[PDB]
């Protein structure tokens, strides 16, 4: 009984992976220009935490910033003039994700209580009120993303994303598809879905279906995934030191964005606009500039002393916020 | 309990099995040019003189 | 009449000496600011800029008081002489304040173990760090404006005021090794390694400043009924190197027992 | 050159900075300790008698504010969630002591211990070790299968020696004998003057970071 | 929610009063909080500003030295000690509150008490002066900055406090729904899309950029 399942599945495995297979990317990327040196300096230090931050999410405007850190405190932020628009206390100190709504109404906040707090910016009498607390996951939330005003998706490691709603607290859809999921990234039309586990895998799910959509496979377990600009590729990066990308329509790996100086894991994964410049936060106390398209690096960004846990990028391309687990948060331009 | 794990796992991937594909060069190409076309407004990578103190 | 020294020949031996632990001073301070003074991730602590402090004070000190000295018979003009005096005197006692700051500093850290984080904290290290120094200038600057006819009053006030200070500096390590002897014996009684440590650190520190302190103030306390003799100056240029001794010998224990300074390098 | 109303956006930030400032001086005087003993091994019982995720406890004793974190039903990789601890004061393991008779997870209680002691993260964090359940190893004296389980070991019937032995194989697992002190307590069923002891270990352990910080060490 | 000021003004000649007011449902503690008048026909002007914290007590021009402010945040109680009274003190007072993030100021306005007696100026002119209202079609309202208005941030201050015969203005542009705004430099043209029964009232118009707001100018648009 056993043995023809696994016959089966074998030959399953081994037909879809002839079916998946002459050029490369790399070597067709030949006589052309490279983007040259990157050496942005800091513009703007950010202050008044004392602890490691973990998270953050630039603003719709590319002006304000949400950052959460092992402390208690969740930060508003003023990129322009260094100003705390508002702070706000966490119930649970432990928190791993962060998450700015299009609307800039709502905030989320999660990490290791298994339940995700919303919190409501624009109200009445100047105040900041939790909206709803969802709970129903059995483990510690890893990433979660505002779909819309109402709907959010979030993945923990119960090794299960999923799909609420704000109105009703009630799970709206459950993806199951084994080790926990680490990250997540939201399409740019917010059609699509990407989650990379621990089994040194990712998926890619619908999220009007609720079933898994493509699979990709590299190793270690990865921690930081990015969608692409253009939505039809993303960017990984796992724990053996080594950045790929990867292609929706292809279901294939192009290239490696390894050194063979570096022997540390990739933390947070970034792109910028237009798709050239890739930027990932290392361990190795510093960030690194790939450029997407070349298996050549370009620059570095050092100034931080400890590893680097955030990062984002703003929606016009004009800034790049660093967080580390020094309290330091850095705007660089 | 066993047969329930065992159907889910199988039916997963012929499913998988089903999606045309494309060759990886026409996906590559039109990476290239979309990164090539948004190229001329990126400040990150021409620094021209909000930030500013 | 004026500076008497005995002869040519024997001077000699004793140029060679200081300029040889001068050159020593000089360079192990060196080494000592390169390991230390990076600016990285050490300057947190308030100890370290402590003994900092006392680093630069003992190696101004060495090149403002060795360069100095290898030119004795000129007696140029006595502003001069006045200037350098104070300045020396102004070093001197500024490492005193360095080390006594910094036995204040070791003496909290077992006094209150856990309020030691609050107590001690870097806005409130340079309060102190800067009066300190303030104290050193006014009261080197003090003879030069003041009452002249140095004279016995100033000899006898440059006389004590640091006598408590050194004394203090022993108190608190007494109290720092009976602390510890008795959280080992309460350790014991609940039913040691940390005690022989601090015995063995602060044993070879203690016996080197009662050492080369004791002499040089004795002989200056006792030679004060105007009485003195060739062999009083003698014995004094003597103890001159004894005492500056210092400079060569507390950087470099200072910044070798710590085992923080070896792992970083 | 600031605006109306940039001047009195300036002082918003300003009782911002304030209030963190208060409230983070707040959570400088209180000590963490991490339990992380196997779930059947008495912590339920260790835990009150002192008296979904990660459960916080915050007890007080002389003047003394400590938080207990008891990562209990996790269920997950510990590679991935242990980092947020790296800092603890201490880490409080506890065996049952009475579990060599499954046959063993006495083996698996061994390997945690090991895993968790050369830990990166924790190679200068103090370890406290509670062997508990005393009753019930004493009371088996009469049919101990100490020599079934190990025929080629041969020992005194006593429970002194086999507590002894069993002491230094704990203690022998240890790889940082320099930085790294692990305590053990003798903890009983009935006892009462548990949190004496670590009240005690941690005292040490702030005396000698503080010796360590100063420059004597 | 509701915001209630206390304190009914009518003293004889040459004496002292309190005049208070209270705050429910509110942050008041991180709120700033000004104290305005309103003539039997004139606009409306600063006579006190407190920020949040108690750190900038600015005063205003045409009294200065008899007029102060304490506030109670944990009473959530503010309130106007007044000396050597005058003849010139027979307005409605209001304490609207505002807020300044890095953001709606003068959002809610206080029911107000009154202030009688028993018994170098700048001024606007426009071409247009009480344009009665024709039935049928729709009114705009057209303004001219006297002062360059716009600030290096591009923060254009653009205020359109809209007074009904009623008890307390409202806000129209901070910086309804028929109610538009189009500014170009120094023009500002007020729209409104359809008219109502509800939509007849006294409209007033910005002057100020500096530490005293003093927008009073405003013309009489009741007819
Ligand atoms: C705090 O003053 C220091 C500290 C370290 C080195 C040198 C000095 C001063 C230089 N200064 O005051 O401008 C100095 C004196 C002097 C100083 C005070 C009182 C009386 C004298 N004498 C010197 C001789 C050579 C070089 C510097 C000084």
């Amino acid at each position: 009984e056993l043995d023809q399942l696994r016959q089966e599945a074998e030959q399953l495995k081994n037909q879809i992976r002839d079916a998946r297979k002459d050029a490369t990317l790399s070597q067709i990327t030949n006589n052309i220009d490279p983007v040259g040196r990157i050496q942005m300096r800091t513009r703007r230090t950010l202050r008044g935490h004392l602890a490691k931050i973990y998270a953050m999410h630039w603003g719709t405007d590319s002006r304000l910033l949400v950052s959460a850190s092992q402390d208690g405190k969740l930060i508003i932020w003023d990129s322009y003039t260094t100003n705390k628009v508002h702070a706000i206390p966490l119930r649970s100190s432990w928190v791993m994700t962060c998450a700015y709504a299009p609307s800039g109404n709502y905030v989320a906040c999660g990490g290791l209580d298994n339940i995700c707090s919303i919190y409501n910016l624009k109200t009445r009498e100047g105040n900041v009120r939790v909206s709803r607390e969802l709970a129903g996951h059995t483990g510690y939330l890893s990433c979660c993303r505002f779909l819309d005003d109402n709907q959010i998706v979030t993945s923990s490691g119960d090794t299960t994303c999923a799909l609420w709603d704000i109105e009703t607290g009630q799970q709206t859809t459950t993806f199951t598809g084994t080790g926990d999921v680490m990250s997540l990234s939201l399409a740019p039309d917010t059609r699509l879905f990407v989650s990379g586990a621990c089994d040194a895998s990712a998926k890619l799910w619908d999220v009007r279906e609720g079933m898994c959509r493509q699979t990709f496979t590299g190793e270690s377990d990865i921690n930081a995934i990015c969608f692409f600009p253009n939505g039809n590729a993303f960017a990984t990066g796992s724990d053996d030191a080594t950045c790929r990308l990867f292609d929706l329509r292809a279901d294939q790996e192009l290239m490696t964005y390894s050194h063979d100086n570096i022997i540390c894991g990739i933390t947070s994964v970034s792109f910028s606009k237009s798709g050239r410049l890739l930027l990932a936060g290392y361990d190795d106390f510093n960030c690194n500039v790939w450029d997407a398209l070349k298996a050549d690096r370009a620059g570095v960004l050092a100034g931080h002393d400890n590893r680097v846990s955030c990062l984002g990028v703003t929606d016009d391309g004009m800034a790049v916020a660093t967080g580390s687990w020094d309290s330091f948060l850095k705007i660089w331009n | 309990a066993s047969i329930a794990q065992a159907r889910k796992l199988v039916e997963q991937l012929k499913m998988e099995a089903n999606i045309d594909r494309i060759k990886v060069s026409k996906a590559a190409a039109d990476l290239m040019a979309y990164c090539e076309a948004h190229a001329k407004e990126d400040p990150l990578l021409t620094p021209v003189p909000p930030f500013r103190e | 009449e004026c500076f008497m020294v005995l002869n040519p020949s024997q001077q000699l031996a004793i140029a060679v000496l200081s300029l040889t632990l001068g050159t020593f001073t000089v360079l192990e301070n060196l080494l000592v600011l390169c390991v230390i003074l990076h600016s990285r991730s050490l300057r947190c602590r308030p100890s370290y800029h402590f003994i900092g402090s006392l680093a630069v004070a003992d190696l101004l000190g060495s090149v403002i008081f060795v360069y100095s000295f290898i030119d004795f018979h000129r007696k140029d003009s006595r502003n001069v002489f006045l200037f350098k005096l104070g300045g020396v005197t102004a070093s001197f006692t500024a490492s005193v304040g360095s080390l006594f700051l910094t036995a204040i500093d070791r003496y909290i850290s077992i006094h209150r173990p856990l309020a030691y984080k609050r107590i001690v904290t870097r806005p409130k290290a340079v309060v102190a760090f800067c009066l300190m120094w303030t104290i050193a200038i006014v009261i080197a600057v003090l003879p030069l404006l003041g009452w002249n006819c140095i004279d016995e009053t100033y000899l006898m006030f440059w006389i004590g005021v640091t006598s408590v200070l050194l004394l203090f500096i022993v108190y608190a390590y007494m109290y720092i090794l009976w602390k510890a002897h008795s959280h080992a014996v309460r350790m014991i009684q609940r039913g040691a390694r940390m005690d022989i440590r601090l015995a063995k650190t602060l044993v070879l520190i203690l016996v080197v400043l009662i050492i080369c302190w004791g002499p040089l103030l004795a002989i200056m306390v006792y030679d004060v009924f105007g009485k003195m003799n060739k062999l009083i100056k003698t014995v004094f240029a003597f103890c001159s190197m004894l005492c500056l001794l210092n400079s060569t010998v507390n950087p470099i224990i200072y910044a070798l027992r710590s085992k923080d300074l070896r792992h970083a390098f | 050159t600031l605006s109306a109303e940039d001047k009195a956006a300036v002082e918003r930030s300003k009782m911002i900075d304030r209030n963190l400032r208060e409230d983070g001086e707040k959570a400088a005087r209180e000590v963490k300790l991490l339990l992380l003993g196997a779930g059947e091994s008495g912590k339920s019982t260790i835990v009150k008698q002192m008296k979904t995720g990660i459960v916080e406890t915050h007890f007080t004793f002389k003047d003394l504010h400590f938080k207990m974190f008891d990562v209990g039903g996790q269920r997950s990789e510990r590679k991935k969630w242990i980092h947020c601890f790296e800092g603890v004061t201490a880490i409080i393991f506890c065996v049952a002591l009475s579990d060599y008779d499954l046959v063993n997870r006495m083996h698996e209680s061994m390997k945690l211990f090991d895993s968790i002691c050369n830990n990166k993260w924790f190679t200068d964090t103090s370890i406290i070790l509670f062997l508990n359940k005393k009753d019930l190893f004493e009371e088996k004296i009469k049919k101990s299968p100490l020599t079934i389980c190990y025929p080629e070991y041969a020992g005194s019937n006593t429970y002194e020696e086999a507590a002894a032995y069993i002491q230094c194989q704990f203690e022998d697992l240890n790889k940082r004998k320099d930085t790294k002190e692990i305590y053990t307590h003798f903890t009983c069923a009935t006892d009462t003057k548990n949190v004496q002891f670590v009240f005690d270990a941690v005292t040490d352990v702030i005396i000698k970071n503080n010796l360590k910080d100063c420059g004597l060490f | 929610v509701q915001l209630v000021e206390s304190g009914g003004g009518l003293v004889q000649p040459g004496g002292s009063r309190k005049l208070s007011c209270s705050a429910s449902g509110f942050a008041f503690s991180s709120f700033g909080m000004h104290w305005v008048r309103q003539a039997p026909e004139k606009g409306l002007e600063w006579v006190a500003y407190i920020s949040s914290g108690s750190g900038t007590i600015y005063y205003a021009d045409t009294v200065k030295g008899r007029f102060t402010i304490s506030r109670d945040d944990p009473k959530n109680t503010l309130f106007l000690q007044m000396t050597s009274l005058r003849s010139e003190d027979t307005a409605m007072y209001y304490c609207v509150r505002s807020i300044y993030y890095y953001s709606s100021p003068f959002d809610f306005w206080g029911q107000g008490t009154t202030l009688t007696v028993s018994s170098s100026d700048i001024v606007m002119t426009q071409a247009t002066s009480s344009v009665p209202v024709t039935p049928g079609e729709s009114v705009s309202i057209s303004c001219r900055s006297s002062k360059s208005l716009l600030h290096s941030n591009g923060n254009t201050y653009l205020y359109w406090f809209l007074q009904r015969p009623g008890q307390s203005p409202q806000l129209l542009i901070y910086r309804p729904d028929r109610f538009s705004g189009s500014g170009s430099g120094t023009a500002f043209t007020l729209t409104i899309s359809r008219l109502e029964a509800e939509d007849v009232g006294v409209y007033y118009c910005m002057q100020h950029l500096e530490y005293p707001l003093t927008f009073g100018a405003g013309t009489k648009l009741e007819l």
